[PDB]
């Protein structure tokens, strides 16, 4: 976090400089390989050097910027997130059975969507329709809805 | 009375035309002509 | 004279706190060193020339040349080089090293006088081998206007002087030519 | 329904061919008086700082004057053009290629000629015009003797449309024997001319060597004999090696003393590497500071600072040497060498004069005037003079002037007129009367007649005499072989060539499109 | 065009019914202190200077120059 | 309909999504029919025009209702109850037509539009570019056309891959040959040049003797990543980062391509038209990552060379390169194939 | 109005919107203000135009490619035609005052339709049917030239390189611009005789001199001076020798470096003078693999220091500094050596082979100009213009510039056509012959495209001051009742209305393309109606 610098004295330790890094993202990503992990989603900008051994073992790659759209995925799986790169708790992983990536308004959309066993929680809505200004009152419409359940739990 | 804040008082002829900006092409050679005997000889620069 | 300060950028790092000790003392030193070398060869005037970066003399060094009283003048034009050269047949010292008696000149009395809140520094008397003897004349006068008025009369003196020595010979003034030439021209004239 | 935006000045008609026509009739007034020895000079307003320019040149008076007429650009640029290549009669091209317009001009208005008919006329003009003078051409290279006396004839040419008429007798062997010393050498930048101002004209004079107006720093000897003249480009003051990474690093001051130390003692051991060659004086380009420069002082050695890159080619070609760096090795190097040295004064400024120089491939030309007008002209009009001289050690043909070769060319195009029958003999013929106003206005500028005197000078080559040329001392016919007018082969083919060029863009032009400024 | 040069917009529906509602009440409402042997006066200034002060009520009405058409 | 905007871009469009895009509708009303224009042009791409037409016929319709005693909600319970009977109507008169297996889509597509005239030639492009796309993926880039300013629309042709512009001009290119026989495409994100490295750069060097080394260590870095990439005989390089002129004279001696400055987009389309894949380091490269096709040869394209890629086996990619006089008739040949190829 | 602002679009005032037949008519008079301006400049007797730019440039030209490109307009539909010729310049590059003839011919006679009216629709299906049946026509009467051997096939590529110089100035010396630009092909072309690299030929101009002074010079002709200039001009090769072993290198002369930047600490005087020593033991080993490797001229793009000014004169080794990096490219191809990254790589085998090099004096002072000969048939062809004016040394580049896009052309196989109006009027007959079979409503669509194919014979006859009328009726009673399509327009007047005494060719390739240009474009212009300008 402070004054971050390559510090090379030789021409020896300069030549191991270039393939020092790939060692340290090829040690890290292999862990979490080794564990079956399929996808792994992150919470901001992800190198290339890293993106090139995720490539290699075929795993997914997911960018959740901000904080509380990062938080909602995990209550869908029932995982707990951790800061460092290691290899994860097998009882902290996720469970989504298929992920999908279809053309619906134009653009390319990831599913979560998961199936009968397995339920998971915070369910979304797909609103289609041919003006936004009716897909804003809706979502409200749709919400006015959401808070009628809340009436069902506290009296 | 210079443009700027100094104030020259001099009976020298190639410094009065130095000093005196002049519109007039012709007469703007007159300053070099004094120049011309200030530079050579020095005295006299104002009979020419 | 000042604490070393080459052209190119340098690091001074301090490992030891101890260290710190002996840099305080070898800067006095440097310029202790400088002072004890001009001593040597009994200079007592010393002229320095307009400093660029780093300042001409250090605070440090002016007590060095105080108590050996020696007097000190800095900020001299570049351009005043050459006639301080040949006016009191120093030869100018660009190196300690090659700092020596045979390069220093001489002069009978050398006193600051201080008169009217001005200041004004002369020399009087010059003993050395010089085959191109200086001057220099002081001018006063009531105002600025006036006083350059005063040298440019005295650039218009000198010039007279200046053409005799280059061309022998003169002719008398006060319209004696303008009136001969045109008298000797007008009976050509006629002949044309 | 407008295509062009707002602002957009177009002529598609009339006014288009007249404007461009006229354009080219206030160019062409404004240098015709400054043709032949009679002319006289123009001045210029400046619109900043009030400096007055007074220059019998064309070239610069086309250029200075703010000119927004396209048909004016166009008689501009072969001015600057004509300047930049033979050196001489940017005047000449621009009037010859006016007349060409004025003669064109009552031929589709009056005769109603098709504008590529003239300008299809001019193309068989100009090849008789060519021929004519490829003819007439006398190579003299043959002799040293008669080469080198062409080429004072040919400056007293050039000098005379200038301000040193007067004294251009005099100052033609200063001319000649600056280009004789060039040994052939094209390139003007390796004559100095240093400007003096007062004195009399005439006191302009060429000295042998190199006069540099750089003087020695402090304690050198103005006059010194026998001295080894060495040139050093690079470095020598405070040497910062190359790399820009490079730094000190520093436990305590003790230490720092001798590093500065050893930067001084790499200022010592090059200074002691230049002694070993034995001379006399050192000459750097670049500024000594003042510890290199008290080196000098016990070996004995001149030192000069401040030398100009255009100064360090003339001074080496004057010595004779070769510039010098990497000193390790004195074999593969030369040196310089001069009789003696001594440094002069010329009005309130000293200079340093240099004489029995080896070499004299170099020289540096020294001239006196009046006022800065005067020299800034007595510059220009040898600039003029020593390019048309440059020239001619390369291409030796010459042609006589003063009316003779306008005239000459013209006899042929009479001739090919009649072989060609058509509508185009009108413009055949008009390029005949085109090179009739070239000698006809050397006799307007002196008050002499433009019909009978020129039409003297016509028939005389019709008798079978190709000598005959036009006198304006006179006011008569004489012999310029007597007189001594001539002038190099290649301004006559240049003039000709640009003048035919030039003419045939604006008669190409039917509509003029100017877009608004910016 | 502009086609009709006077009032082209237009306030019509209950709009209109409140302006002139409210308006009208607004006329009575500041005579309400001028009813009763209590009641209290009024004073008017009229741009030619005359003052006049009483609680008659056409004499406050006449006096004062309402801008609102209805009222 | 011509239309220009404050910026004095001329755009020449009869879609109703695209004129609609060039005004700026400050209306609150009037931009429900911009929204209904850019949701159809979204999806089916086509009928943008009858879509806007069509929703202000219902409310001109509507119109002499509201200034009667109709109530609001009335008038919409018409068209709800309408719409539902409609949308049944329509799986009426549409037929499975499983029996003889895009060829007449695509022609009533181009109508109202240029080229229309001329779909005896481009409609048959039409039909191979979707078929080259597997079903459930139908990649909307790997449709992508470029745009040439200057010639002549009938002189296009079809190309089974993706073509680039250089966008920069090397001083080794020429000494690299422009015709390969086989070449051997190779996608890499490596950035090929002298350069710092990662992140930073900073060197301390104590003694002269050291100092020799660490220039020469930089060179041998630079140079182990290029013959890395000679040794898999690659002939064919493409990076998104820029490559010097350092690493393009090296592979202009190898008989070697070197290209750069591609936008991400362009590169996407090369991993499927060559069956390719991406390496973002020189370390990694094996040989069965490697693409190829049958040819490579550069021609030039109004002043402007592309590198053409075709005839690979299977691909995945369809490029078509446009020309026209105008600068909006190549902007609306590519308006035609994109809505084109949206129906098929 | 109902008294509320009723605004669709920002900036409602400022925005304009024309429609119905005003915004037919407005199309056709800007086509037609711009027709009446190329017309005057087509044919080898037309005439140029004075472009003044902003900046105070002038340009003279007649080609419609450039006249429009830096003419400012304001109507858009006048803006149509300026990428029209340039969509003709940057392709085939001959004809752009054709393609705008052609096209405002185009919608001259659309606007006679439109007012009888016929849908605008209906207009230009008739010209897409007329357009493949007038190239369908001439495709047949043109013969293939390529059954000629090499001595042959010069003489073809001769003769349409007199066309394209014409009409432009300074045409009096076409006859060896003629030439010099086949020579140019001759050197530079694939033994195939297919896809010649036009990027090998660069165009370099010269200002000065006259116009005589013009000659091929194959190698590369540079801006900047040998360094140090004690060195002679003119180098010339060893007694024996393979070559002058010409070295191009990229690297500046300097100890070596990291491109990062780095600190050197010296905390010594003897770390201090290691580093003297090793300063000029670099420039002393930079120097040897030179001359170990037989090179002579060095070529530096960054330059060098100072020090290696009187080093590289010790070995007589010429020198330059500050030389672009795109013409390194250039140098390397015409003396078909390798650029040396490194002394480190430098071996003999990558140093080129040029005959000469040498410098010219030019003019009295101007610039110091490197020159390169090449002592056989090389891959490169610099051309050298001189000429007495700013604007002769600018208009001779694109003159000859075209000239070569004609050349090029002729490159490609079984395609020639003999000019002189002669192409249009064999190509109009055929499509008027064709509405008498059709008849219908395109019947006089046919009419229409006919007509204006016969303005491009007319308007030579104009700037020639002959008459349109008994001009065109030679020619359409020539065609009926011979079969010969060659008979054409003479400019010239030189007789013998045959072009196949008078020579002149020009490339089918760029004919046929004035039809699709013009008719395409009228296409997407009769579809205009509702017109939106915003005001500046």
């Amino acid at each position: 976090e402070t004054k971050g610098t390559v510090l090379l004295h030789n021409a020896q330790e300069m030549l191991d400089f270039s393939k020092g890094e790939e060692k340290q993202i090829d040690a890290m990503m292999k862990e979490i390989a080794d564990m079956g992990v399929e996808c792994i989603v992150a919470g901001a900008g992800v190198g290339e050097l890293a993106l090139h051994y995720l490539n290699r073992y075929g795993i997914l790659v997911l960018k959740v910027p901000s904080k509380f759209e990062l938080r909602r995925l995990c209550r869908v799986c029932g995982a707990t997130p951790l800061p460092r790169l290691g290899a994860p708790t097998p009882e902290e992983l996720g469970l989504v059975e298929t992920v999908k990536t279809m053309e619906i308004g134009g653009d390319r959309v990831t599913v979560f969507k998961q199936e009968q066993g397995e339920i998971s929680r915070t369910s979304t809505i797909i609103l289609r329709g041919a003006t936004q200004n009716n897909l804003d009152d809706i979502e409200r419409a749709i919400d006015d809805g959401v808070a009628a359940v809340k009436g069902l739990m506290k009296p | 009375k210079t443009s700027r804040g100094e104030i020259i008082i001099s009976n020298d002829g190639h410094t009065i035309l130095k000093q005196m900006a002049i519109l007039h092409p012709v007469a703007r050679m007159l300053v070099e002509v004094s120049a011309a005997q200030d530079s050579e000889a020095g005295d006299g620069t104002t009979s020419v | 004279i000042s604490p070393p300060k080459p052209d190119t950028e340098n690091n001074i790092i301090v490992n030891d706190y101890r260290q710190m000790d002996k840099i305080l003392k070898e800067e006095r030193a440097y310029l202790l060193n400088i002072c004890k070398k001009i001593k040597k060869a009994k200079c007592n005037v010393l002229l320095i020339q307009k400093s660029i970066l780093r300042d001409a003399v250090n605070d440090l060094a002016l007590h060095f040349l105080s108590k050996l009283n020696i007097m000190v003048v800095k900020d001299i034009e570049r351009e005043e080089i050459e006639f301080l050269s040949k006016g009191l047949g120093c030869k100018p010292i660009a190196d300690i090293e090659l700092f020596t008696e045979d390069r220093l000149g001489s002069a009978d009395l050398v006193e600051e006088i201080d008169s009217d809140g001005s200041k004004i520094v002369r020399v009087t008397g010059i003993r050395n081998n010089n085959a191109r003897p200086t001057v220099s004349v002081v001018i006063r006068g009531a105002n600025n206007m006036i006083i350059d008025e005063t040298e440019r009369s005295l650039h218009d003196a000198l010039c007279v002087i200046r053409c005799l020595v280059k061309e022998r010979g003169l002719i008398a003034g006060g319209g004696a030519p303008e009136i001969e030439i045109s008298r000797r021209l007008s009976k050509e004239a006629r002949s044309m | 329904v407008q295509i062009f935006g707002d602002q957009v000045t177009e002529e598609r008609a009339e006014n288009a061919r007249l404007s461009a026509f006229v354009g080219a009739i206030a160019v062409g007034d404004l240098v015709k008086s400054t043709l032949g020895p009679k002319g006289m000079d123009k001045l210029l307003q400046s619109a900043s700082s009030n400096t007055c320019m007074v220059t019998n040149d064309g070239a610069t008076i086309l250029k200075s004057i703010p000119l927004d007429n396209p048909a004016a650009k166009v008689l501009v640029n072969i001015s600057k053009v004509q300047d930049d290549e033979v050196g001489d009669g940017t005047t000449s091209v621009t009037v010859l290629s006016a007349e060409l317009l004025r003669e064109a001009e009552k031929l589709i208005d009056q005769s109603k000629i098709h504008p590529q008919t003239i300008i299809e006329g001019y193309r068989l003009a100009s090849a008789a015009a060519l021929d004519a003078l490829t003819k007439a051409a006398v190579d003299n290279s043959h002799d040293k003797t008669m080469f080198r006396e062409d080429l004072i004839h040919i400056a007293k040419t050039t000098l005379s449309s200038k301000i040193l008429s007067q004294d251009k007798d005099h100052f033609a062997e200063l001319a000649t024997n600056a280009i004789l010393r060039l040994k052939g050498s094209t390139n003007l930048e390796h004559i100095q001319i240093i400007k003096i101002l007062g004195g009399k004209l005439s006191d302009s004079f060429l000295d042998e060597g190199f006069i540099l107006a750089k003087k020695f720093g402090n304690n050198q000897p103005k006059r010194i004999e026998n001295a080894k003249i060495l040139i050093a480009n690079t470095t020598l003051d405070t040497d910062k090696v190359k790399i820009f990474g490079t730094k000190f690093k520093v436990d305590s001051t003790a230490k720092l003393a001798q590093l500065e130390k050893a930067e001084r003692e790499k200022m010592k051991n090059k200074i002691a590497k230049i002694s070993k060659f034995g001379i006399n004086t050192f000459i750097n380009r670049q500024l000594i500071y003042d510890y290199p420069e008290q080196l000098f002082t016990d070996l004995g050695i001149n030192s000069i600072e401040h030398a100009d890159f255009e100064g360090v080619e003339r001074l080496a070609l004057v010595t004779g040497g070769e510039v010098v760096s990497t000193f390790d090795e004195p074999s593969k190097c030369k040196l310089g060498e001069c009789d003696v040295i001594e440094e002069i004064m010329l009005g309130e400024q000293p200079f340093l004069k240099f004489s029995g120089c080896k070499a004299g491939e170099a020289c540096t030309i020294v001239l006196r005037g009046a006022t800065d007008q005067t020299l800034d002209e007595a510059e220009r009009s040898l600039h003029d003079a020593l390019s048309v001289l440059s020239q001619t050690t390369k291409e030796t043909r010459t042609v006589l002037g003063g009316g003779c070769a306008e005239m000459v060319m013209s006899k042929a195009v009479d001739t090919e007129a009649q072989n060609i029958d058509g509508k185009k003999s009108l413009a055949v013929e008009a390029f005949a009367r085109a090179l009739r106003q070239l000698p006809t206005i050397l006799a307007d500028n002196a008050g002499f007649d433009s019909s009978e005197l020129v039409s003297k000078l016509r028939s005389s080559i019709y008798n079978g005499i190709s000598t005959s040329g036009l006198d304006l001392n006179n006011g008569t016919i004489a012999d310029m072989r007597q007189l001594g007018i001539v002038e190099s082969y290649k301004l006559k083919r240049a003039v000709v060539s640009s003048a035919s060029e030039a003419a045939e863009v604006l008669l190409r032009v039917d509509n003029i499109i100017r877009a608004r400024p910016r | 065009v502009v086609f009709m040069n006077a009032s082209q917009e237009r306030t019509t529906g209950r709009q209109a019914q409140i302006s002139n509602i409210t308006a009208a009440k607004a006329v009575a409402d500041v005579i309400r202190t001028c009813l009763g042997p209590k009641a209290m006066l009024k004073m008017l200034l009229d741009p030619m200077g005359g003052l006049v002060l009483t609680n008659d009520g056409h004499a406050i009405l006449r006096e004062i120059d309402v801008a609102h058409p209805a009222a | 309909i011509l239309i220009v905007t404050s910026n004095q871009k001329t755009t020449i469009s009869n879609d109703g999504a695209t004129i609609l895009k060039l005004l700026d509708v400050v209306h609150p009303a009037a931009k429900t029919l911009v929204d209904i224009s850019r949701a159809q042009d979204a999806e089916v791409g086509d009928g943008t025009t009858s879509v806007t037409i069509l929703a202000g016929e219902l409310m001109k319709e509507a119109k002499p209702f509201l200034e009667e005693g109709i109530s609001s909600h009335l008038i919409m319970k018409g068209y709800r109850k309408a719409v539902s009977l409609a949308v049944e109507k329509i799986n009426e008169l549409a037929v499975d037509i499983t029996s003889e297996k895009l060829e007449r889509c695509a022609r009533t597509a181009m109508s109202s539009k240029l080229i229309h005239n001329n779909a005896d030639f481009f409609v048959k492009m039409c039909v191979d570019a979707v078929l080259s796309l597997d079903r459930n993926d139908l990649d909307d880039k790997l449709i992508g056309i470029k745009k040439i300013p200057g010639g002549a629309m009938e002189e296009s042709l079809f190309i089974n891959g993706v073509a680039f512009k250089k966008t920069f001009s090397y001083a080794g290119f020429e000494q690299q040959p422009k015709k390969f026989n086989n070449p051997k495409i190779l996608s890499l994100n490596v950035e090929l040049e002298l350069k710092a490295e990662k992140d930073n750069a900073e060197v301390r060097v104590e003694h002269v003797e050291d100092y020799q080394a660490i220039v020469d260590a930089e060179w041998q870095l630079i140079f182990e990543k290029l013959r890395q990439v000679e040794e898999t005989g690659a002939n064919i390089v493409l990076s998104k980062l820029p490559i010097g002129d350092l690493a393009t004279q090296f592979f202009a001696d190898r008989n070697i391509f070197c290209a750069g400055r591609v936008s991400a987009d362009d590169m996407n389309r090369v991993i499927q038209a060559v069956g390719g894949s991406i390496q973002s380091t020189t370390s990694d490269i094996k040989p069965e990552h490697l693409g190829t096709c049958a040819l490579f040869e550069e021609m030039q394209i109004g002043s402007e060379r592309y590198n053409l890629f075709q005839g690979c086996p299977q691909a995945k990619t369809c490029t078509l390169l446009l020309r026209g006089g105008a600068e909006q008739v190549i902007a609306e040949v590519e308006r035609s194939l994109h809505d084109a190829i949206m129906i098929v | 109005e109902m008294g509320r602002p009723f605004i669709i679009v920002k900036d409602q005032g400022n925005k304009k919107r024309q429609h119905g037949l005003e915004a037919k008519k407005s199309h056709i008079l800007a086509a037609r203000s711009v027709a009446s301006i190329i017309k005057t400049s087509l044919g080898p007797r037309g005439l140029d135009k004075i472009l003044i730019s902003p900046d105070g440039e002038i340009t003279i030209t007649n080609d419609g490619a450039t006249i429009l490109s830096q003419m400012e307009l304001d109507n858009e539909i006048a803006k149509l035609l300026v990428q029209l010729s340039k969509s003709q310049d940057d392709e085939i590059g001959d004809g752009t005052t054709g393609v705008v003839v052609l096209a405002s011919a185009l919608l001259d006679q659309a606007l006679e339709l439109i007012q009888k009216g016929i849908h605008p629709i209906k207009i230009a299906n008739g010209f897409d049917e007329a357009a493949k049946l007038a190239i369908s026509k001439l495709e047949e009467t043109c013969d293939d030239i390529s059954a000629s051997n090499d001595e042959l096939f010069r003489d073809f590529l001769l003769r349409a390189a007199k066309t394209s110089l014409g009409s432009k100035i300074v045409s009096k010396d076409h006859d060896r611009f003629a030439e010099m630009a086949v020579e140019a092909v001759i050197n530079v072309m694939d033994k195939d005789r297919k896809d010649v690299d036009f990027d090998l030929i660069k165009m370099q101009g010269r200002v000065g001199g006259s116009i005589s002074d013009s000659k091929l010079i194959n190698g590369v002709i540079l801006d900047k001076d040998f360094s140090h200039p004690q060195m002679p001009k003119c180098v010339l090769p060893k007694e024996g020798s393979d070559g002058v072993k010409l070295a191009i290198l990229t690297c500046p002369f300097e100890p070596p470096k990291p491109k990062t930047k780095h600190k050197l600490d010296i905390s010594s005087v003897e770390e201090y003078q290691k580093l003297q020593t090793y300063e000029q033991d670099k420039f002393k080993e930079m120097i040897d693999d030179v001359k170990k490797a037989g090179a002579d001229v060095v070529i530096c793009q960054w330059g060098f220091d100072d020090e290696a000014n009187h080093l590289l004169l010790q070995n007589d080794l010429p020198a330059v500094r500050w030389v672009g990096g795109q013409e390194l490219e250039h140098i390397a191809i015409s003396t078909n050596g390798r650029i040396v990254p490194r002394f480190q790589d430098l071996s003999k085998d990558k140093l080129g082979t040029c005959s000469r090099i040498y410098e010219q004096e030019f003019g009295t002072t101007k610039d110091r100009m490197l020159i390169i000969e090449q002592s056989k048939e090389t891959k490169t062809v610099t051309c050298f213009v001189r000429g007495s004016n700013k604007m002769i040394v600018d208009e001779a580049e694109r003159a000859l510039h075209d000239s070569l896009c004609v050349v090029r052309n002729l490159v490609k196989d079984s395609r020639v056509v003999y000019g002189g109006g002669a192409a249009e009027v064999t190509m109009s007959l055929a499509v008027s012959e064709e509405a008498d079979k059709q008849r219908g409503i395109d019947q006089y669509a046919f009419r229409g495209f006919a007509q204006a194919l016969d303005t491009i014979p007319m308007t030579l006859a104009e700037n020639s001051g002959l008459d349109p009328i008994g001009t065109l009726s030679t020619l359409k009673s020539k065609q009926l009742k011979e079969k010969i399509s060659n008979i054409g327009v003479d400019c010239l007047g030189y007789g013998s209305n045959d072009m196949k005494e008078l020579f002149v060719v020009d490339p089918f390739i760029g004919k046929k393309q004035q039809i699709l240009l013009a008719t395409q474009l009228c296409r997407m212009i009769l579809k205009i109606d509702n017109v939106i300008i915003s005001g500046k």
